[PDB]
């Protein structure tokens, strides 16, 4: 509802945050990074390049995936028939590991949301997200 | 040597406290005679059925004793009718109510921290005569013109004549709160409308033989700092008493009037927490 | 009269907290000698009253509110109808333009675009604005609450305060033309109700239409 | 089956003997006169106790000699086949999430939240009933 | 405007010990940390947030980020007062404003 | 209850806040109340009932696991108000006539506790 | 070799009695307080219309009375007579449901609500779990139908008709006695 | 992005400068009969696009298809991913309210201008100089 | 709790302190919670009764009196909900008083009963009796502190002290704690087909009684002065300061006892002596001892005849049908 809202102004800012939900991984990633940087002879890389580096990566391994299995696995035989999802362990945990990752990475950014409806501190929230995508991926991985 | 028998309870101060003792004293020495009957059956038992030695086939195979079990089951009967029996009889003098109570004392309870009324005074002997009512309100409840009130800083002091007919009248501001005294050995709940809800916030006191300072706490679940808002009560002689209520009924604070009549300003037994 | 019946009221209870002369204990809360009756009536009124602090019922009602301003007063003074009454029409503004831009500008920051609640760091967030009138949301604005930062009235014009008045009246309670009201936030709970709604209806039909193997 | 049945009439006399007592006492003596509380709890209980023996009694007055009500019998007077029991299955641990759902919804004030848990509910008690009534697809 | 009671904890950047003037600090508002402006402010606990992404500056050390993805303080801007009893700038700011960069902050 | 027992020898606050206890001794007294001693009995209920009576299987195994799920599932969202800046509900399991209302413990925790 | 005594009926009975007892703390929260007040102690901007209150009484009466035609019905070998019956008892339920409805917002629009008077909070609080059990035993009814519609008859159906069939005659038994204790001791 | 006086149908946004795109937009949202319905359509309609890819990927995945006979396939499918986000991302955009700007904002200035080696040259060829530009708008409705 | 959250929502002023919803919120909930505690302690008391016979070889006592006290345990129980509104003082006191002390005789009649079924028996020391023993020494010393505590006047000065706080926890950790741990003893083998160990069993028991009568001995002392229960500090003036520090040793002590039990059980859930006939404890009963160690679905492939309440024991020993029953009713 854009006239809820009002003209873009520079000096105007809110709570009003948390894009549209098929990039918002992209926020996630954002917002859960460490503040790491580095300074060297009158230069800055600041921390967001890592986020860059991570979408890049994300970007590069969605097509590499075949090569990589095939090359991995040694298979070149040609297929007509599927395979049901509970033959395949390691492959459908591959996908869990994807899976998980999106949605913790979703969850992550509605930080604000969450700690508002529930009344759950920001910071609490903030570092549940940080230990979240480091220990929750092994664990639905395995299970 | 009864103070060891007594569990440790504070010595009476009042005539029904030392009754009440002395049925605690009583049933509590039932009460270790049937437990050590019982201990030392178990024990005999355990202790000599258990040589089960190497020549053994099966010791008996027997499990109706019918009127063992029912002389069993009769014995604990006339011991709790007699306990009862005697609960009822002293609790009876607990509830005495006397129509016309020498000093009626107004204890208002809120959040937090408590208040004091001083009703009105009237001896028998003729001595002192004064009403404190305020007609200061305009709901339930009840205003004086000398009031005591105690701080969060301030630890609330009472003081009461020895030897006299004493009542409170219970009245809550917003929470349950249970007026206690450990050398009163009583204890009663505090309610917002007990006229209300039916329940009696009335009960005297015949008369206190010692003097002194005493400690009392809440004994309820009244919100978070339920613990730091203890009081104490100062007994003193009759004449001392009309002393500190005329000079009280002069503009005069706790502290002021104690101090005139030689007497501590702060309490002794307790103190004022400095972290809230 | 009335101040007599102010501290009777008062000491009854506040003393426990604060103090009898407003004094001020040091681990407990502040000193209440600077703040008017502004500040006793929006924290009476509204109900963050003594707590073990979120919207709550009050305790006092309309009567012995003004008494106990009256006294606080004699150790910021709300807005009153020429007939004794606090004022309830007479704050409505005229201009929506100012009084939206200057929400934009100070107000939407915390609350939200729409006025409904905000987050902010380490508990304490930011309410709603529905459940308030205008007479508690003026002495709120003019006290400074806890978490709050206060506005001097010579800063603000009163013409602001009745704009601010009148955009936070039509935009809340105004009913959207587009249809239901998904809580006024972004596109979160747009994404949720697709997910929820949107292709489960869809991979319905698809179940329905198509055969399984 | 009559052993049960004569054990819940017994409870019900005793509630019913309860609850009378209780009332009569605190018609007199009483400060607020009749309790209006506890009578009521008391007294409904009784009757609970009434109504399912009273059932237990129906169903037991136009019925037949069991095996198991009967002693001496022997295993083979009840051999054959017994009622149907549900095998392996997952849809109450799905009930249960959504009743968690909903007792959340209605723990926090959040509208939606409760009517999406009532939706489920719905959803997981539809799943449950038609787990063992649906055939072959029609294609 | 900072409450005069205080006074006492402000740490006075190592650079930046004169930009101040009582009970003013005239601090920027473009985060450093991506270029989202900040309007969170807390009086009580002194704390300054950037909605986009939950960051913090403790006003009373230099507006140091404390948590978040936050990596530099913000830049601070001196002020005076002229002749009419009004507030002008003490000058301009020595650092750049606005987020970090390849050539400098 | 072992970190109650630390806190209240050595009198005096050493490291534990007054509305913290609270919350402490009412969780405590609400978890071994209403989360251990019922279950533990049905518990042993399941594992000994149709051995005794000698029967095949119980009645409603899907009202068995129902059940259980809702246990499991109810005590996780009760026991979950250590996460709310507030606090779980503050009254003791008693839980008077006054203080449970909506003018005293306003906090989220009193519903989870619910 | 089936037990003559059906487990579902035995359990389906400590059920009601179950509920039995929730609606007895219902009676007990109401009851409570009503002495409390003096003289007329429904607020005098009160006044329950009872021109239509005994009329969806007579319409739970009519329904519990189809129940145990379709319910007779089941003990013999048809469904379409089942059916019928349960069709128009839902359709009778779903008026009581509308009556009630109309009644509140009746109540609601020129007066009584829920934080206004603790007359109004109680009777509401007694009215409203009433009206979702009525509202649940519909939901059941359509199940029962449903399942019923899609294979076929066996004696778990008829268990099932029986079941919801003496539930719903306990729902208009605590019904009218609700009535009676409201409408006429008053 | 010239700034103009909106003086429409909308009175509480009366006499307020603001960008002619949102003018455009509100107009389109409350003058046209029906325009909001359709925008709703459109924006409702792009996010089922997202979902419904999103789903499709996901049981290519799970299914195993993506061996050697359709590797392009697969290939392609990725390809296609990343520029619809991409174009999505784009969409909110136009109507450039506070919410939207802020956003944009924050992704393209900070992330283009935090590259290591070029920088400051891709935000300006994006934006053609500072980053509030006059040229941004037209350039991303044209794109 | 429907009522409680639609007040704290909506404000219904059902619990309101104008009306005597004080009385009322009280009056209902002690009359849910106080059965609450009365459920935990008969199916209890049923552990302990057949865990008794097995290490006795003797058959139980009192069959048909047992069911009697059961069954009027189970009536009464909900006939003295008010003997906890003594200190509000708007309750019959007399009736309640009565009633109490009533439903205390049961409970002593199951004590006699258990005591005649161990009498003159042939008794093995092992882990589940050793539990069983202290079980009744705990429930003893508190069903003692409750029939003090059932007195008015004492409770009119001993309540919310630490005396009841006493009371409740050596009743209910005594039943359900010990007789818990026994059962879980004795049925494991059922369950699993592995038997645990005995010698940290009878570590894990010592300890335990040991911590736990260290640290709730001084209870009573201690809340018979002035202490009432749920104090977050007092002062350093009054005394009882190291009466605390002993329960906080003893707790101390019984925190560490938890370890041996669930490192016990995780060694011989996999590891540990592997039963492979019925009824490791010979002489069972409960019909139980007629199936497989490790039972199969549905739990039965066979049923013996059923005569009395000890069918696997005629099953293993017939030729003690005669005198079973020949001396039975002898006494
Ligand atoms: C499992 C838990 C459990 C059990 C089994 C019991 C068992 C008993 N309880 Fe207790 N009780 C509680 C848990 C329990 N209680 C709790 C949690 C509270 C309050 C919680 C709160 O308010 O904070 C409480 C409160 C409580 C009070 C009120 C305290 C107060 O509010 O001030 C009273 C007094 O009437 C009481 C008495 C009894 C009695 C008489 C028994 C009897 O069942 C046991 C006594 C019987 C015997 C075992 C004695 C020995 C018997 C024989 C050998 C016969 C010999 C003959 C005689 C001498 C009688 N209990
Ligand atoms: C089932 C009921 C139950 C159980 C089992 C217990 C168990 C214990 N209790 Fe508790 N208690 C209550 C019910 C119970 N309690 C109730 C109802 C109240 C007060 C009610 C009211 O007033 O509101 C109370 C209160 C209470 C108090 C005073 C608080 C109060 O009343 O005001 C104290 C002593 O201070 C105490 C001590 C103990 C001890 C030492 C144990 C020991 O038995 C516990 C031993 C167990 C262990 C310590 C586990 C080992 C722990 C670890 C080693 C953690 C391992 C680490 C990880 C794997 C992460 N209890
Ligand atoms: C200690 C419990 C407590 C009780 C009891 C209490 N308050 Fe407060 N209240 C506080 C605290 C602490 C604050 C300071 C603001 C905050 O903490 O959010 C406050 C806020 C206030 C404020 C506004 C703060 C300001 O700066 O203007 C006023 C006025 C006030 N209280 C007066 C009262 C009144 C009237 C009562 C009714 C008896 C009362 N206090 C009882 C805790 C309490
Ligand atoms: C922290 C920065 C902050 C800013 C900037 C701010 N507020 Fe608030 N506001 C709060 C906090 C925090 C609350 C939560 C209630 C409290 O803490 O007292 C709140 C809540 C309120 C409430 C009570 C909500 C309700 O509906 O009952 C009113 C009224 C209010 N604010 C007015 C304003 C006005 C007017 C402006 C600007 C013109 C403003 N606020 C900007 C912090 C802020
Ligand atoms: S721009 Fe400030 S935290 Fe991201």
């Amino acid at each position: 509802p854009i006239w809820n809202l009002g003209p873009y102004k520079p000096s105007q800012v809110s709570a009003g945050s948390q894009p549209d939900f098929y990039m918002m991984w992209t926020e996630g990633l954002a917002r859960i990074w460490p503040p790491w940087e580095f300074y060297f002879w009158h230069h800055t890389i600041p921390a967001p390049v890592w986020v860059a580096v991570i979408m890049g990566l994300v970007f590069v391994l969605l097509p590499a995936y075949p090569f990589l299995e095939k090359r991995f696995t040694g298979d070149y035989a040609h297929h007509n028939l599927l395979q049901r999802p509970r033959d395949v362990p390691v492959r459908t945990a591959i996908g869990a590991m994807a899976i998980a990752f999106y949605m913790v990475l979703t969850l992550a950014a509605m930080n604000d949301i969450i700690a508002l409806k529930f009344h759950i501190s920001l910071n609490a929230t903030t570092w549940i997200g940080r230990i979240g995508m480091v220990i929750l991926p092994p664990f639905v991985y395995f299970i | 040597w009864s103070e060891a028998l007594g569990i440790g309870w504070p010595e009476g101060i009042t005539p029904e406290a030392h009754l009440n003792r002395e049925l605690w004293i009583g049933a509590v020495i039932a009460s270790l005679a049937v437990g050590v009957i019982v201990w030392g059956l178990i024990f005999w038992s355990a202790v000599f059925h258990r040589k089960k030695n190497t020549d053994t086939e099966l010791p008996r195979q027997f499990g109706y004793n019918m009127p063992l079990e029912l002389v069993l089951t009769v014995i604990p009967f006339l011991i709790i009718s007699v306990l009862f029996y005697f609960t009822v009889v002293v609790q009876e003098k607990m509830l005495q109510i006397a129509k016309d109570p020498e000093v009626v004392i107004d204890i208002t309870s809120f959040q937090w921290n408590w208040k004091f009324g001083y009703q009105r005074v009237n001896f028998k002997d003729g001595t002192l005569t004064y009403d404190g009512a305020d007609p200061e309100r305009k709901t339930y409840l009840n205003f004086d013109k000398v009031e005591t009130l105690g701080t969060s800083t301030e630890i609330p002091v009472l003081v009461l004549p020895s030897g006299k007919r004493i009542e409170f009248q219970m009245a809550s501001a917003d929470v349950i709160h249970a007026f206690w005294v450990p050398e009163f050995l009583f204890k009663r709940d505090v309610m917002p409308n007990p006229v209300a809800n039916n329940s009696v916030n009335v009960f005297q006191i015949e008369e206190i033989i010692k003097t002194g300072a005493f400690v009392g706490h809440c004994a309820e679940m009244c919100g978070t700092y339920h613990s730091m808002m203890n009081f104490e009560v100062r007994v003193v002689t009759p004449n001392d008493f009309k002393a500190y209520l005329q000079q009280r009924i002069d503009g005069k604070t706790n502290a002021e009037a104690l101090r005139a009549i030689n007497q501590p300003p702060l309490a002794v037994t307790t103190h004022p927490f400095d972290t809230r | 009269a009335l101040l007599r019946t102010g501290k009777q009221l008062f000491d009854t209870s506040c003393v426990s907290c604060h103090g009898a002369n407003l004094q001020g204990v040091p681990d407990h809360g502040p000193s209440l000698i600077g703040v008017g009756e502004a500040a006793v009536y929006f924290q009476v009124s509204t109900g963050r009253m003594p707590a073990m602090a979120p919207r709550k019922d009050p305790i006092f009602d309309e009567a012995q509110i003004d008494a106990i301003g009256a006294y606080v007063q004699a150790n910021p003074t709300v807005v009153r109808n020429p007939d004794g009454s606090i004022a309830t029409q007479s704050l409505r503004g005229n201009d929506l333009g100012r009084g939206g831009d200057l929400f934009r500008l100070n107000c939407a920051s915390c609350h939200n675009f729409t006025g409904k609640g905000g987050a902010l760091s380490s508990g304490k967030y930011a309410p709603d604005l529905a459940p308030a009138n205008e007479q508690q949301i003026l002495t709120a604005m003019l006290t400074g609450p806890q978490n709050m930062p206060k506005f001097s009235n010579r800063q603000l014009s009163f013409e602001a305060k009745k704009d601010i008045i009148a955009y936070v009246k039509v935009a809340t309670e105004a009913r959207q033309p587009g249809g239901y009201l998904l809580g006024g936030f972004g596109p979160a709970p747009e994404g949720m109700a697709m997910w929820i709604i949107g292709m489960v209806a869809a991979i319905g039909l698809a179940l329905w239409i198509g055969a399984r193997s | 089956m009559h052993i049960e049945a004569r054990l819940f009439e017994f409870v019900a006399a005793f509630f019913v003997v309860t609850a009378v007592l209780y009332g009569v006492l605190t018609s007199m003596f009483a400060t607020g006169g009749v309790e209006w509380a506890g009578t009521t709890a008391l007294a409904l209980t009784g009757g609970m106790a009434l109504i399912v023996a009273t059932f237990f009694r129906f169903v037991a007055r136009r019925l037949d000699s069991r095996p198991e009500d009967y002693e001496g019998a022997e295993i083979s007077d009840g051999a054959g086949e017994l009622g149907f029991f549900s095998p392996h299955s997952w849809w109450p641990i799905m009930v249960a999430l959504s009743g968690s759902v909903a007792a959340v919804g209605i723990a926090l004030w959040l509208p939606w939240l409760i009517a999406a848990g009532v939706a489920f509910i719905l959803a997981s008690a539809a799943g449950l009933v038609f787990e063992y009534y649906v055939g072959p697809e029609k294609h | 405007r900072i409450k005069p009671s205080d006074l006492g904890r402000v740490v006075k950047r190592k650079g930046q010990e004169s930009f101040n003037f009582g009970e003013f600090f005239a601090f920027t508002k473009v985060c450093s940390h991506l270029g989202c402006p900040s309007s969170l402010y807390e009086q009580q606990s002194y704390r300054i947030l950037c909605p986009c992404h939950q960051s913090q500056f403790d006003a009373l050390h230099f507006a140091k980020p404390i948590f978040g993805p936050a990596a530099r303080a913000l830049a601070q801007l001196p002020i005076t007062i002229d002749t009419d009893g009004y507030l002008v700038a003490n000058g301009d700011f020595v650092e750049p404003v606005g987020p970090a960069f390849w050539e400098r902050t | 209850a072992l970190l109650m027992r630390t806190e209240l020898a050595a009198p005096g606050l050493q490291f534990l806040s007054n509305e913290q206890f609270n919350q402490l001794f009412t969780m405590h007294g609400t978890i071994m109340l209403l989360f251990y001693a019922t279950p533990i009995v049905f518990g042993f209920a399941n594992l000994v009932l149709p051995l005794q009576i000698g029967a095949p299987d119980v009645a409603f195994p899907r009202l068995n696991a129902f059940s259980f799920w809702l246990f499991v599932f109810g005590a996780t969202i009760g026991a979950a108000g250590f996460i709310t800046p507030g606090g779980a509900a503050d009254f003791g399991w008693t839980a008077y006539t006054p203080l449970t209302d909506a003018i005293h413990s306003p906090g989220a925790g009193g519903d989870l506790w619910i | 070799s089936l037990n003559r005594p059906n487990m579902v009926s035995v359990g389906t009975i400590v059920w009601l009695s179950s509920e039995l007892m929730f609606f007895a703390g219902l009676f007990a929260f109401y009851f409570s307080a009503r002495a409390q007040a003096g003289g007329n102690w429904p607020p005098p901007p009160t006044e329950l219309n009872l021109y239509q209150a005994v009329p969806v009484t007579l319409v739970l009466i009519a329904s519990s009375f189809t129940c145990q035609m379709g319910v007779f019905a089941a003990e013999r070998g048809d469904i379409f007579g089942l059916r019928r019956w349960y069709v128009i008892t839902f359709l009778m339920g779903l008026f009581f449901v509308l009556g009630q409805a109309y009644e509140y917002r009746n109540l609601m629009s020129h007066g009584t609500s829920i934080p206004s008077s603790a007359y109004g909070s109680v009777f509401y609080l007694a009215t409203g779990f009433h009206g979702l059990h009525v509202t649940g035993g519909l939901i059941a009814f359509i199940f029962l139908l449903v399942r019923t519609g899609m294979s076929k008859f066996t004696p778990a159906q008829a268990t099932a008709s029986i079941v919801v069939s003496y539930y719903w005659h306990f729902v208009d038994i605590v019904w009218i006695a609700l009535f009676t204790v409201i409408y006429f001791i008053r | 992005m010239v700034d103009v006086t909106y003086n429409g149908v909308y009175q509480p946004l009366r006499g307020v400068e603001m960008s002619r795109a949102y003018q455009s937009a509100l107009d389109i949202s409350f003058e046209v009969r029906g325009g909001l319905f359709v925008r709703q359509i459109h924006h409702w309609a792009a996010l089922m696009f997202a979902a419904a890819i999103m789903v499709h990927l996901a049981r290519i995945f799970f299914t195993g298809a993506f061996r050697r006979p359709r590797e392009t396939n697969w290939v392609i499918g990725s390809l296609l991913l990343i520029l619809a986000m991409f174009e999505g991302y784009f969409g909110y955009s136009l109507p450039d309210d506070l919410l939207s700007g802020l956003g944009l904002r924050a992704a393209l200035s900070s992330i283009t201008l935090g590259m290591p080696v070029i920088g400051t040259w891709l935000h300006w060829a994006l934006f053609g100089g500072d980053f509030p530009g006059t040229i941004l708008i037209p350039r991303l409705y044209a794109l | 709790l429907f009522g409680l959250a639609a007040d704290r929502h909506l404000g219904a002023h059902i619990y309101d302190a104008a009306n005597g919803g004080v009385l009322l919120w009280q009056h209902l909930f002690w009359f849910f919670g106080h059965p609450e505690v009365y459920i935990i302690a008969l199916p209890f008391f049923g552990i302990v009764s057949e865990i008794f016979p097995v290490f006795s070889r003797k058959p139980i006592f009192g069959y048909t009196t047992l069911v009697y006290a059961t069954l009027s345990i189970a009536a009464l129980s909900v006939a003295v909900w008010a003997h906890h509104m003594f200190a509000t003082g708007a309750v019959l006191l007399p009736f309640f008083s009565f009633m109490t002390y009533l439903i205390a005789v049961p409970t002593g009649i199951k004590f006699f009963n258990w005591i005649g079924t161990m009498w003159k028996g042939q008794l093995t020391f092992e882990t589940p009796m050793l539990f069983s023993v202290g079980f009744m020494v705990t429930f003893l010393l508190g069903g003692l502190t409750g029939v003090l505590l059932a007195s008015p006047p004492l409770d009119f000065h001993v309540t919310d002290s630490y005396f009841v706080v006493a009371h409740f926890h050596y009743v209910l950790f005594g039943t359900i704690v010990f007789a818990t741990f026994a059962g879980i003893y004795f049925w494991f083998p059922k369950m699993t087909g592995r038997l645990l160990d005995e010698r940290l069993g009878k570590l894990h028991f010592w300890l335990t009684f040991i911590g736990f009568h260290t640290t709730f001995l001084v209870q009573h002392w201690l809340g018979d002065e002035g202490m009432p229960r749920r104090y977050a500090d007092y002062l350093p003036t009054d005394g009882f300061q190291g009466l605390n520090v002993v329960s906080t040793i003893g707790a101390f002590i019984l925190g560490a006892s938890m370890f041996p039990f669930v490192w016990n059980v995780f060694k011989s859930w996999r590891y540990g002596e592997v039963v492979t006939v019925d009824d490791p404890w010979g002489y069972g009963n409960s019909l139980e001892w007629a199936t497989s160690c490790p039972p199969p679905r549905h739990n039965f492939t066979e049923l013996p005849r059923i005569r009395s309440e000890r069918p696997a024991f005629e099953l293993h020993y017939p030729h003690m049908v005669e005198r079973l029953r020949a001396e039975a009713h002898v006494g």
